[PDB]
């Protein structure tokens, strides 16, 4: 029947209203919030679902409700707390983290969202050296893409916040103290050479100014296990590089530390895209390692499990509510029972199996 | 060094430094006068957190053992 | 074969076994009682009672497989159906209520009706008589007619596609274009029929 | 990973106990140990007594 | 079984015994398959189940 | 056609023994092995030396008992002992066999440096398995 | 008498390589390293060359012990394929049978 179809949608578009009663219900994300809060960071297959269905709907779930609870009760005076979303493949860690990014975005926090951190430790076709420190390298294209997305998300706060120091980009170009933070971002996009340095200034400025009570800051890093792992980038000597040597990885490692206050850090682990990790590794120590685990502790691990019986039925009815499950036997009880066995209640496998059907 | 050791020793480790740094920032935000190192690491909250980290490092990491670590963090960080 | 000729092909129809005894024709009823004292072949790894298993689609997958790469061939077929479902959803959403009714969004029904549209009734077998190669009109069986439709599709996509396009994108665009009776595969079918009409008079030169 | 001082000094203490090469020796120089640890081909009973 | 058998066809082979008798979600199986490849190991389990 | 170790058909007048009648593919099926040592077992040494010693021991016994051997000899090695079991026709006088046994044993013990014993079973005439 | 003149020449190669095995070991050890001066290594490179050519153990060929056949030999029995088949097909090899499977 369609009894869970009533439970397959909720009218509370605002993430603050959501509570345990709303569990297993899909809340539509406003169109403006997609083109502002989420220009990046949504999984690639989910983005396909948003294009075909014509609407983004994120199931409310207990893991993401627990996280939103901690964020509401945040003690800004105390140091920032790192929340680590760890789970098996396809369980929804990225979309559980995106739910928190929507909650903070609506409360006027400053979103610092790193959609994927593995992209910065592999498949880099331009790797320059850094003037600030010659030992480090600069990834111009990777930094340039992030800045364009960071600008879109935080465009409102780019005029209020103002630099507290002077930054000399070139002999002929420098940033005077007091100028809006938008100038630092604008220079990075205009001059790709400085892009990897504009990012460092942005991270440094926001980290320092957040403690002044001007704004809240959400450091949302998905794929955080990339920072303290290994790379597949080679130097001019054809010798593999280390994560610290990269400028982008070096700056970000500071933001995920609890040495500041005035915001919250939300981290996610992803074996997908990871370098030199097993296919069946999902636990925090397996992916982070000894260096990554020690770097982030004390952190709060939030397990993202597979769909429970209530959530699986809600997900099944959502696909049926959009006419996605076009196979004649899918709507039947034997179809549903079959898909429950093949998918095994895994969110990703259910999406993949239903895509072909 | 710490890397050489086969059995984790929380005393004088990266964990103790990271924990002590957090507790020092937590007491400073409270506006209390700077506290002693032994005072911060003698509390029961820190005692339990030591036991959980050691279990993860030596006994083994699993969803059950990670759940115990989650509760210790909540008590240590005064989270609801 | 490692199966002696006394072995019987397995019947994997779930409803057939659970039907009431009276609902079964006595011919079918006889076979069940006979099969109780006979040997049955083990079911193949690709033979299941799943409600989503389509024999035609399973066959099309095997005709695309290369070197025993079934995972890749099944992936290409799964991606194709998805590529066709996503292409019809776009058109359905971007169409008026009147147009929306006609648009079909079931990929399994677009695949079967596409193949059927590419099946040739008659064929041409190439023969040599009098020192030249004279082909002659032939009537095609149900098995040869079905094979030809699938083979012509898997050959148009494999070869006559741009270098950077992928099979899930060329096959989807051909199943849908054939489903409307306008694709190149349909032209291949027209040519085979058209050639037979030209040679209809000279059907005599067949000995098989 | 690199070998710290504790790691390296333990390896030398082990090699000293187990009678293994204790210094850092190139692969080329390890053939001298093989030559003098293995019976040469010409000294094996199969070679010199191949024929009746 | 979703972890051990990442391939869809291998999981379907484990579904065939239960799905046939409409007994899905009514039994708990513990398997121990050693030897062969991915497809041969799923088939060995199917007969054992 | 295979010509190896096959006593080919005549016209029903050739008397073949049990050993001669059976072709190589019946080895280990209908007829056993004439020599039994441990040198061809898995992970065992000195196969080459045992095989060469057998070849000589077969040529030596033929020459030492010329025309007096009804069938191929059977060689049995246990520990360092060698045992030669031969079916011998009753052509020679009895005392001549005692000489050839004492001679052939002593000579073969000082040549291979092992204890060698000769076991002789005398038959009235060659045993015929079938006429081929 | 050995089977042929080729088996005799090989026998001498095997008896002179046994005589010069220690010598060619000690001298060649001085060259198979990177710890000694290259001047000494170049000089040992000439002492080894000066030894008689039949001392070199790479000039030994494994030949059938009974027919002196150069190729086709089986090292466990030291017999050519042709001679080994005669003994095997007759039940004269202990444990060797035809392979049917
Ligand atoms: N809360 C949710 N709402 C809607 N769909 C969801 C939700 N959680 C999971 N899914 C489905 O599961 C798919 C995979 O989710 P997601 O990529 O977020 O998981 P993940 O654990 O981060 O994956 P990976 O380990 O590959 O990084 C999504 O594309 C979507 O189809
Ligand atoms: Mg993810
Ligand atoms: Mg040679």
């Amino acid at each position: 029947a369609e009894r869970p179809r009533t439970v397959s949608r909720t009218s509370d578009s605002d993430p603050a209203k959501h509570g345990e009663q709303h569990e297993g219900q899909h809340y539509s994300i406003p169109l403006q919030d997609l083109k502002t809060v989420f220009p990046h960071g949504l999984p690639p297959r989910y983005m396909m679902q948003v294009k075909t269905f014509g609407e983004a709907c994120l199931m409310v779930r207990k893991p993401a409700l627990e996280l939103l609870g901690y964020l509401k009760n945040t003690n800004f005076a105390h140091p920032a707390v790192r929340y680590l979303l760890y789970g098996e493949k396809g369980t929804g860690k990225t979309l559980s983290l995106c739910h928190a990014v929507h909650f903070c975005a609506r409360h006027d926090w400053l979103i610092l969202h790193i959609p994927d951190a593995h992209l910065w430790v592999k498949n880099c076709r331009e790797l320059l050296q850094s003037t600030h420190n010659k030992q480090r390298f600069d990834q111009p294209l990777e930094a340039s893409t992030w800045l364009k997305n960071f600008k879109t998300t935080n465009e409102r706060f780019l005029s209020q916040i103002k630099v507290q120091e002077k930054y000399v980009w070139n002999k002929r170009e420098s940033t005077e103290k007091g100028s809006p933070l938008g100038e630092v971002v604008e220079q990075g996009l205009t001059r790709v050479r400085n892009a990897t340095d504009a990012v460092g200034v942005v991270l440094k400025e926001l980290k320092a100014q957040s403690a002044l009570g001007l704004f809240h800051l959400l450091v949302a890093v998905d794929g955080v296990n990339a920072l303290w792992g290994r790379t597949t980038l080679k130097k001019e000597d054809r010798t593999l590089i280390a994560p610290e040597e990269l400028s982008l990885v070096h700056n970000l490692r500071k933001m995920v530390k609890n040495d500041w206050h005035g915001g919250a850090i939300v981290l996610s682990l992803s074996q997908t895209g990871s370098l030199f990790k097993s296919r069946t590794a999902y636990l925090p120590h397996e992916l982070l390692g000894k260096e990554g685990f020690n770097a982030l502790e004390p952190f709060l691990p939030i397990l993202i499990p597979n769909y429970n019986p209530k959530e699986f039925e809600s997900s099944f009815q959502y696909y049926l509510e959009n006419n996605w499950l076009q196979h004649e036997k899918a709507s039947t009880e034997e179809g549903r029972k079959e898909l429950r066995f093949l998918s095994n209640c895994n969110p990703e496998q259910l999406e993949r199996l239903c895509a072909s059907l | 060094t710490e890397e050489d050791m086969d059995e984790y020793v929380w005393a004088k480790s990266s964990s103790e430094n990271s924990v002590l740094q957090t507790l020092l920032q937590m007491r400073a935000a409270e506006s209390s006068v700077a506290p002693s190192r032994e005072e911060l690491l003698g509390t029961k909250e820190v005692e339990d957190y030591q036991k959980c980290v050691v279990r993860l490092k030596n006994e083994g990491e699993n969803e059950a053992s990670l759940a115990q670590y989650k509760e210790s963090v909540k008590r240590l960080l005064n989270l609801a | 074969s490692r199966y002696a000729p006394e072995f019987r092909e397995p019947l994997i129809d779930k409803e057939y076994y659970r039907k009431p005894v009276a609902e079964l024709t006595e011919e079918e009823k006889y076979d069940q009682e006979l099969k109780k004292t006979q040997f049955i072949k083990a079911a193949a790894a690709t033979e299941t009672s799943s409600v989503f298993a389509d024999p035609v689609i399973s066959k099309f997958t095997n005709m695309m497989m290369k070197g025993g790469n079934k995972v890749l061939a099944r992936s290409l077929m799964a991606q194709t159906l998805e590529a066709v479902k996503r292409k019809q959803f776009e058109k359905y959403r971007a169409a008026s209520a009147e147009e929306q009714a006609t648009i079909e969004r079931n990929p399994y029904r677009i695949f079967h009706e596409a193949l059927k549209n590419c099946e040739p009734v008659i064929g041409l077998v190439p023969i040599l008589k009098g020192g030249h190669f004279y082909q002659v009109p032939v009537p095609l069986a149900d098995r040869r007619r079905r094979f030809l439709a699938m083979k012509w599709m898997i050959t148009e996509c494999r070869e006559n596609k741009p270098r950077r396009t992928l099979m899930p994108e060329k096959l989807s665009h051909e199943l849908l274009e054939a489903f409307h009776n306008r694709g190149p595969v349909i032209k291949r079918k027209h040519n085979m029929h058209k050639m037979a009409e030209a040679n209809r008079a000279l059907a005599h030169y067949r000995w098989w | 990973s690199p070998l710290s001082e504790y790691a390296l000094r333990m390896s030398r203490l082990s090699a000293r106990i187990f009678g293994e090469v204790a210094r850092s020796t190139d692969s080329k120089s390890m053939k001298v140990v093989s030559l003098f640890s293995e019976q040469p081909l010409a000294k094996k009973k199969e070679t010199y007594d191949w024929y009746p | 079984y979703l972890i051990y058998f990442p391939i869809t066809q291998d999981r379907e082979q484990l579904m065939f015994p239960f799905h046939f008798l409409d007994r899905l979600e009514r039994h708990d199986v513990t398997c121990t398959v050693s030897g062969g490849g991915r497809s041969a190991q799923a088939g060995a389990i199917r007969l054992a189940m | 056609k295979n010509r190896a170790a096959r006593v080919r058909v005549a016209k029903g007048n050739k008397p073949v023994s049990y050993e001669e009648a059976h072709a190589p593919h019946y080895i280990a099926h209908r007829k056993g092995w004439l020599s039994l040592h441990t040198g061809n077992l898995d992970g065992e040494d000195h196969a080459a030396e045992r095989t060469l010693e057998d070849v000589f021991l077969r040529k030596f016994m033929m020459g030492t008992f010329p025309g007096c051997l009804a069938d191929q000899i059977v060689l049995k090695r246990r520990a360092n002992q060698v045992d030669i079991c031969a079916l011998v026709l009753r052509q020679l006088p009895a005392h001549k066999f005692y000489f050839l046994v004492g001679y052939s044993e002593t000579l073969l013990s000082h040549f291979y440096k092992c204890p060698v014993r000769l076991h002789l079973q005398t038959v009235p005439s060659k045993v015929v398995y079938k006429y081929i | 008498y050995y089977v042929d003149w080729r088996m005799l020449r090989d026998l001498k190669r095997r008896k002179m390589a046994y005589e010069y095995a220690d010598e060619r070991l000690r001298i060649n050890s001085l060259r198979k390293n990177t710890i000694l001066p290259k001047d000494l290594q170049e000089m040992a490179g000439d002492e080894i060359a000066a030894l008689p050519r039949d001392s070199c153990p790479v000039r030994i060929r494994n030949r059938c012990v009974m027919t002196s056949r150069p190729r086709g030999v089986k090292r466990r029995w030291r017999l050519s394929r042709i001679v080994f088949r005669h003994l095997a097909d007759h039940g004269l090899l202990s444990g060797v049978q035809r392979a049917i499977w």
